[PDB]
C-alpha cells in the first residue's frame, strides 16, 4: 500500500477545521436559490449601521430614556453637558450597538469610528454644541477650555438635524483590544465629550427640554480580527421545551 | 475548496467571498 | 457591490473653509447613515491599509462548529419485572436553539441557507454504584439514525426501526474519532428562517403555536448503543456539533439581549438589575458626566 | 428633496415635508419571475383594485406612548379588493409602501422611529407560553408595544436601525415613506397566517410643546399600499 | 512515508457511503447482461402509473368495495357524492397507490397530480358530474355553489369513460411535507369532492345503481426529494424460517 | 428515453373552447394512463422548474446499506462431560427476506441485477452471569467465510473447513472500523428474481415448494470467534448490512402491503383490522363524505 | 382504433369493440438472438402449428365473482402441438397474445381488469406453508382468486396497474388483447414447473342489470396465442 | 465514479443515469 | 498532512486481496526461469483432457 506516517494533531476535532465531509443524503436536490433582498456576506456591513447608544445609562433612566440625553437651556456657560465612555468591551453606551455586540464576537479591533448626534428639539430651538474626542493618556475633560484642544466638531442646530464626529483611530498599535482592563494601553480610545458652545434658546411656546439621539457606527476602515465568545448571552442548563 | 465527494454540498467551506455592499442598509433611499 | 478585502485606505487632506459644502452635517431621519468621511472631517494624512476582512465574512463568522445539543442516557439493562423495553438511546428533535451561542449567532440573520456539517463527540463513564470496580470504558458501537419527519421512530434500543434500510444511518465507535457527515439544506424554502411572524397550522386554535415554522419539520436524529446492555452501568453522553457551511444570510437583525427561557419561543424574563434587565440593557453609571474608568493621575 | 408625491392607482398622497423614499434593502417591489414561480395555475394581478393606497386608523400621540405596530398583510386582509383577493386566494404575494403621517407645530418637539421588521416574531415577558393568535393578529387596529425598548422582544431598540427604517423628527420632517419588496424563504404565502413585515412607530424622544402647546391632539396616521400584488389559488372566500 | 491526518468521521459507517469496496471474488465473470422488459430506471416512472384509490374506506366496505365510489340517481339536486382526503402521509384513499408507497419512501414532495375517475355503468346511464379541488384554508365545500369556485372540471359521461382533473401544484413553498400534521401549512393540499352536476339517468333496463373507479398518478413535473423508511410495513423480529 | 434530471417545465396557456378536442376526457380501457397535461386542463403560467429528479434514481432508492441479517452467538465454552465441539459461529443463508424494509423496497422489482456491497457490523457484550466482573470488551478476531453452496460446511469452532483456501474469508477485530466487501452479481441467470412462481425441482412431491428460485441458491456466510473460547462468558452480535450497487431494476411491482410471516414465501395472516387488514388496507372513515382532518374555524 | 383483427396461423379474431392492444412493457415477442442464445443445441420454430389462438374454456361472470387467473404457459401445456413440443422438449420460450372476450347489452354494467402479472407469486392467507403444485398449476381450467383486494398475495389490487393491464369496461369495450414478451431472467425455462406470465380477470366493478335484465349469462372467454415460440432438449414426452 | 481494485463491479455507485421512458408503462399501447 | 478517512474494511484481512506487500529479502535474485514442459495457464486447459 502506500506508506504513510499519522502525524500529531491526526483523529482530533478541531471546531475550526474546514475539510469535506461525507453526504448523508446522496443526490440531494437542495431547494432551488431565491433571490431574498438584504443579502449579508461580511459583518463589516452591519457595524457601518447607525444605532443607538444608551449615553443616559444612568439608575434614574428606565427604558427608552437611556436613549436619549436631556438637554436644557443653561444658566451658565462652557458646560459639560454629557459623555460617552468608549469602552466597546466594558458595560458601557457602545455595548447595545451593532458595533458593540457583533465586535464583542471578536478580541482585536481597528479602524475610525463615526458618531452621529441627532437633536429632537424643536424648529424653534437653536443651539451650539461643541463634541470632543480625548485621546487617551490622562482624565476626561471637564473644561471645554481643554476639551476644544483635542478633535472637535462645533455643531449648530437647523434644517439639518445631525452632526457626524468622526472619532479618527489614533493608536499606536495596528490594533487594540476588547479587554477586561479599561485602562490599558492596548484597549482604551478615549473620550467623547460635548459642551455647551454657546446654549439652547428657545422661546416662550416652544419647550426649554430637548433630547439628543446619540448614534455610533464604523467606517469602511474598521477592522475586526480575533473572533471568541460573546460575553453578551449566556447559559447554565440546556434551553427546554418548557420554560 | 476541495472535495472528495460527488455530492457538491459535501465539499468544504467557500470563504472567498469578499463583495460588499453596505449601501443596501446604509443608503436604502431612492434619490442620492 | 465592490470587493473589499483590505479595509478602506485613508487620503490626506488639507484646511477647507468652503461655503455650501458641510460633510459633517446630514439627514438621519432619511433613514441612511452618515456618509461622513474621515478625510473631511478632520485633516488626515495619507495611510495604505492592508488590514484584511476575510474574518469578518459570514462563512468564517458563522462557519465554526458549535454545540447545539448534548444528551446523555443510562447505559444499563432497563427491563424490570413488567416491562422488557430497552432504553439505552435518546431522541433528538434538531434545532439551533438549545445553546444559546450558537442560537444567537444565526438570529443575527431573519434568513439563512447552509448545508450543515454535523460531528458527533460521544463519551463515556462509570455510573458511582454501591459496589463497582472501575474496570475501564468499553469500545461500543453507537448508531446515529436520522429519522426523517413521518418516519416511524424507534422507541426501544431492540426496536427494528434500526434497519435504516432508507434512514441514513451511521456506524461509530467511542474510541474511533467523532463521527462527521454533511446534512444539506433541507428547507422546503429557499432559506431556513430563525423567526416566523406566524403560525404553522391553518387551524386558528390555542394548540397553533405562534413562532413554529413549518419549513423547520426539521427532523429527528436518534442514537443507539448497538451494543446489548453489560453486566454493569455507564452514562453515555453525546454533544453534537454543527457547523454551517457555504452560508448565505439575509436582513441582518437586532441582536438578542435577553436571556432565551426555551426553544419554542423567543420569550423572555430579564436580569433583576442591570446588566441586560428590560428595563436597563447596559449597566448603570452615576451620571452622564460620569467616568466610571477615568484615567487618575 | 423633500416635497414629494406618491400616485398608485386611485390614490395620490402628497407631502411637503419628506425626508426621502427608503427602498429596504435597496430593493423596489417587482412581481414573482417565471423562474422563481412554483406554483403553476395562472395568477390574478389585479394592478390597480389592490395597487393603491388604504389609510388605517390613526393612533393618538401621546406624551407617554410606548409605540404600535402594523403587520402585514394582516393589517389590510380586510381592505377593500386587497382583501378579497387574499380570502378567495389560498396564495398570496405582494410588497408594500408604508406612508406614516405625523404634523405638528414648529413649536413642538418629538420623533418616531418608523421601523418595517422583517419576520418580527413577538416575544412576551414574563411568561413561557407563546404569544396567541389574538394578541398578534389584529388587523387594521394593530398593536401597540410593551416594550419598545426590547422591540416586544428580547432584542433591543438601539439595533432596530439594521430594518429598513426611517424617522419623523417634527424639526425636520412630518412623514415617513418606506419600500417593502417580498421578504420571505418562499415565493408566497398564505397572507391570513403569516405576516412577513412589522411595521412599528416608536416614539424615541416625546412629543412636547411649551406653554400652550402642551397636550396638543397630535395623531398618527398609516397609509399602505400593496404593491405588484398577485394572488393564486383560486378558491371560495375565508 | 506520506504525511496523513485523520478526520472525524474516518472509521465510521455510514449507511450512505459511496466508495470502492474490496472484491471478494477476484475476476468473476457475472452472467451476461440480457434484455428483459420493463427496465425502471426512475421511480418517478412508477408514480406516474395510475393506481386506483380507497375513495370507499369506509367500515361497512370489504376489499373490492372500497375501490369503487357509488353513484345513484338523486331525488335532490347540487348533492355532494364524495370527497377524497389528499393527504398521503395519513391513513387516506391515496395511501394504497403507487404514487402514496413510493412517495412515502420519502419526506418532501412537489408537483401536480391527475385523478382519473371512469365510469362504470350502463351505455345508457348518462349524468354530469363536476369534480372540485380546493386548496387549503379552510373546511371541504359542502355545498356546490363553493366548489365550484374553485378548480374543476365537469364530467359528462359518454363513449369517453374518464375524465382527469389535474390537482396543480399550488404551494407557496417549492415543496410539501409528509408529516404527521394534517392541518399543517406544509403539508396539506387541499380537498377534491365530487358533486352533482345535473343527475344521473338511467332507463328502467338498466340499473339506477352506478360505480365510479378513481385512479391517481403523478405528473411530469413531480418530485419527491427526503428519503426515509416507509412507515406502511413493520417488524418485530427477525422473520423465522417458518411462521 | 429523454434525459430527465429536472422535472417538466409548465408552459403558459389561455382560454380554450375548441370543438373536436377534449383533452381531460380519455379511455382508462386501453391501459393507458392519462396524458393530460396540466396547461390544457386548466390556465398555467410560465414555471422554469429547477428540481432535480436524482433522488428518484433506482440507484439511490436501493443503493443504500440496510440491514438484511443479526445473528448472535455465545462466545464461551460449549464442551461438556459429554462432547468436544466449540461452537462460537453462527451460518447465516444469504437472502433479502428477514428484514422488512429492504425486503419489501427490492420486491418493488420483478427482477434486479446488482453487485452488493456488505458490512459487518460485530459487537460484544459481557454476559451478566452469577458473578463476573465487567472486566472489559476483548478485541477479538473473527473470520467471516463465504461457503458457495456445495461446499463442505463447519460444523464447529475449530473445524478445518476455516482454511478458506478457496473459500473467500475476511478476518476482522471488534475494535476495528467493520468489515467490508464487495459480492459481485453470481445469478446463474442475468437477474435476480424477488418472485418466482414456479418450483426448483423437477419432482412433484410436497417437498418441492413453490416459490424457492434455484438460481437463488445464494450460499452461506459461517462467521467465527478464531480466538478461543476465554475464561468468562461474551455474547456477540454480527450485523449484516447490505448496499446493491450498479443495480438494473424490471418490471416494477404491486407493493406489499400485508406483513410478511416469513421467507420462504410471500404468505400473509394481516392485520386484525384496519390498516393493512386484508379486507382494510387503508383506515376507515365514517362516509365518502366524511373529512378526518377537515380543517375547523 | 376499436375494430380489430388478430390474424395468427390458422386462427383469426375480430372484435368490433376493442380498446386498444396492449403491448407490455412496448415490447413485442421476439425470437431469441443469436448472441443471448445458450442452448447450443438448434431450435425448432414451429411457426403456424404453436403461433396461434387456443381459446380456454369459459368462465361465468356472477355478481359475485371474485376473479380468475390462468398461468401461462401452464394453461396451454396440453393443448395442440404447443403442448406437445413442450412436453418433447425440456427447454422452452414464448410470448404470449391474449385475448380476453365478455359481451353484455348496453343495459348492462361491469368492469374487468385484465392484468398480466410477471412471476405472480401467490401467497396465500392464514397458513405459513406455500402453495402446492395443485393449487398453482391448474392448467387450462386455471384459477379463482380468493384475495382478488390482495392478488392472491401480499400486494394490492390498486398498484395492479404498474402491470400490462386493460379494462373491459361494458359501456366501452367487449374485449381486451395484451401482448406478452418472454419476461424472464433466463433465455428459457422448463414450462412445466415454472409460469412466467399469470393473465388475471378481477371484477372491479360487479356485473348488474336493471329490471328484467339482471341474472344474465355473461361468459368470459380467454384466448391465448404463443408468439415466436422455440423448444429446445428434444427427448421424450412428460 | 471511482475504483481502487481491477475488477469493475468493486467499483463506487452508478447514479448517472437519468434516461426516462414512462411509456413503457404509461402508453404500452401499439396505435398510439 | 494530507487529509484522510479510514473506510469499513480498512485493516481487516481479505484472504482474496491483491496488494503489493512488503519485500523481506531486498534486492534478491530468484533463480532464473528455465523451460519446463507442460506450462499450465488456465485451469480450463486440464478439463479439456
Amino acid at each position: 500500500g502506500v506508506p504513510t506516517c499519522l502525524l500529531p494533531g491526526s483523529n482530533q476535532f478541531l471546531t475550526t477545521d474546514d475539510h469535506s465531509s461525507a453526504p448523508a443524503f446522496p443526490d440531494f436536490s437542495p431547494t432551488p436559490e431565491m433571490h431574498i433582498p438584504g443579502q449579508v456576506h461580511s459583518m463589516l456591513e452591519i457595524v457601518q449601521i447607525e444605532s443607538m447608544m444608551e449615553i443616559n445609562n444612568v439608575n434614574d433612566a428606565s427604558g427608552v430614556e437611556r436613549l436619549r440625553v436631556q438637554i436644557s437651556a443653561q444658566s451658565d456657560m462652557d458646560q459639560l453637558l454629557f459623555n460617552i465612555p468608549l469602552d466597546i468591551q466594558l458595560e458601557g453606551p457602545l455595548r447595545n450597538t451593532l458595533l458593540g455586540n457583533i465586535s464583542r464576537y471578536y478580541t482585536h479591533w481597528s479602524g475610525s469610528l463615526e458618531m452621529t448626534f441627532m437633536f429632537c428639539g424643536s424648529f424653534m430651538t437653536t443651539g451650539k454644541l461643541i463634541i470632543c474626542y480625548t485621546p487617551p493618556g490622562g482624565s476626561s475633560p471637564t473644561d471645554r477650555m481643554q476639551a476644544m484642544l483635542a478633535t472637535h466638531v462645533v455643531w449648530d442646530f437647523g434644517l439639518q438635524s445631525s452632526i457626524t464626529i468622526i472619532i479618527p483611530w489614533i493608536s499606536g498599535s495596528h490594533y487594540r483590544m476588547f479587554n477586561t482592563d479599561a485602562k490599558a494601553i492596548n484597549a482604551n480610545v478615549g473620550y467623547v465629550t460635548c459642551f455647551m458652545q454657546t446654549n439652547l434658546v428657545a422661546p416662550v411656546g416652544a419647550a426649554d427640554q430637548c433630547y439628543i439621539v446619540g448614534m455610533v457606527a464604523a467606517k469602511k476602515d474598521f477592522n475586526l480580527r480575533l473572533m471568541r465568545d460573546s460575553p453578551d448571552i449566556g447559559q447554565s442548563a440546556i434551553l427546554p421545551e418548557q420554560a | 475548496q476541495i472535495n472528495f465527494y460527488k455530492d457538491s454540498y459535501a465539499a468544504s467551506a467557500s470563504k472567498q467571498d469578499f463583495s460588499q455592499d453596505p449601501s443596501k442598509f446604509t443608503e436604502p433611499v431612492a434619490e442620492a | 457591490g465592490e470587493i473589499v478585502k483590505t479595509v478602506a485606505n485613508t487620503v490626506e487632506s488639507e484646511i477647507k473653509a468652503e461655503l455650501g459644502v458641510i460633510p459633517s452635517l446630514n439627514a438621519v431621519e432619511t433613514g441612511a447613515t452618515s456618509n461622513t468621511e474621515p478625510e473631511e472631517a478632520i485633516q488626515t494624512r495619507t495611510v495604505i491599509n492592508m488590514h484584511g476582512t476575510a474574518e469578518c465574512l459570514v462563512e468564517n463568522f458563522l462557519g465554526r462548529s458549535a454545540l447545539v445539543c448534548m444528551r446523555s442516557f443510562e447505559y444499563k439493562n432497563h427491563s424490570t419485572s413488567t416491562s422488557s423495553i430497552q432504553k439505552n438511546f435518546f431522541i433528538w428533535t434538531l434545532n439551533t436553539r438549545e445553546l444559546v451561542q450558537i442560537r444567537r449567532k444565526m438570529e443575527l440573520f431573519t434568513y439563512l441557507r447552509f448545508d450543515t456539517e454535523i460531528t458527533i463527540v460521544p463519551t463515556l463513564r462509570l455510573f458511582s454504584s454501591s459496589n463497582v470496580s472501575f474496570s475501564g470504558l468499553p469500545n461500543l458501537t453507537l448508531q446515529a439514525m436520522y429519522v426523517p419527519t413521518g418516519a416511524r421512530k424507534p422507541s426501544s434500543q431492540d426496536s427494528f426501526e434500526w434497519q435504516s434500510a432508507c434512514n441514513p444511518s451511521v456506524f461509530f465507535k467511542i474510541n474511533d474519532p467523532p463521527a462527521r457527515l454533511t446534512i444539506p439544506f433541507m428547507s422546503i424554502n429557499s432559506a431556513y428562517a430563525n423567526f416566523y411572524d406566524g403560525f404553522a397550522g391553518f387551524e386558528k386554535k390555542a394548540t397553533v403555536l405562534y413562532g413554529i415554522n413549518p419549513a423547520n419539520t426539521m427532523g429527528n436524529l436518534c442514537l443507539r448503543v448497538v451494543n446489548s446492555y453489560q453486566p454493569v452501568q455507564y452514562t453515555l453522553t453525546v454533544r453534537v456539533y454543527m457547523k454551517p457551511k457555504h452560508i448565505k444570510a439575509w436582513a441582518p437583525r437586532a441582536p438578542r439581549t435577553m436571556p432565551y427561557t426555551n426553544i419554542l419561543n423567543n420569550n423572555y424574563a430579564g436580569r433583576s438589575a442591570a446588566p441586560n434587565a428590560p428595563t436597563a440593557i447596559v449597566s448603570h453609571r452615576s451620571t452622564i458626566k460620569t467616568m466610571p474608568n477615568d484615567i487618575n493621575l | 428633496d423633500r416635497v414629494l408625491q406618491l400616485k398608485l392607482g386611485n390614490s395620490s398622497i402628497v407631502t411637503q415635508e419628506a425626508a426621502n423614499i427608503c427602498c429596504a434593502y435597496g430593493e423596489w417591489p417587482t412581481y414573482l419571475p417565471d423562474n422563481e414561480a412554483v406554483a403553476i395555475d395562472k395568477p390574478t394581478q389585479p394592478e390597480t383594485s389592490t395597487d393603491r393606497f388604504y389609510t388605517l386608523k390613526s393612533k393618538k400621540w401621546e406624551s407617554n406612548s410606548t409605540g404600535w405596530w402594523w403587520k402585514l398583510p394582516d393589517a389590510l386582509n380586510q381592505i377593500g379588493m386587497f382583501g378579497q383577493n387574499v380570502q378567495y386566494h389560498y396564495l398570496y404575494r405582494s410588497g408594500f409602501l408604508c406612508h406614516v403621517q405625523c404634523n405638528a407645530t414648529k413649536f413642538h418637539q418629538g420623533t418616531l422611529l418608523i421601523v418595517a421588521i422583517p419576520e418580527h416574531q413577538i416575544g412576551k415577558k414574563g411568561t413561557g407560553t407563546s404569544a396567541s393568535f389574538a394578541e398578534v393578529m389584529k388587523g387594521a387596529e394593530g398593536g401597540v408595544f410593551e416594550q419598545p425598548y426590547l422591540l416586544d422582544d428580547g432584542t433591543s431598540l438601539a439595533c432596530a436601525l439594521v430594518y429598513p427604517h426611517q424617522w419623523i423628527n417634527l424639526r425636520t420632517n412630518n412623514s415617513a415613506t418606506i419600500v417593502l419588496p417580498w421578504m420571505n424563504s418562499a415565493p408566497m404565502d398564505f397572507a391570513l397566517r403569516h405576516n412577513n413585515w412589522t411595521l412599528a412607530v416608536i416614539p424615541v424622544c416625546p412629543l412636547a410643546g411649551g406653554t400652550g402647546n402642551t397636550n396638543t391632539y397630535v395623531p398618527i396616521t398609516i397609509s399602505i399600499a400593496p404593491m405588484c400584488a398577485e394572488y393564486n389559488g383560486l378558491r371560495n372566500a375565508i
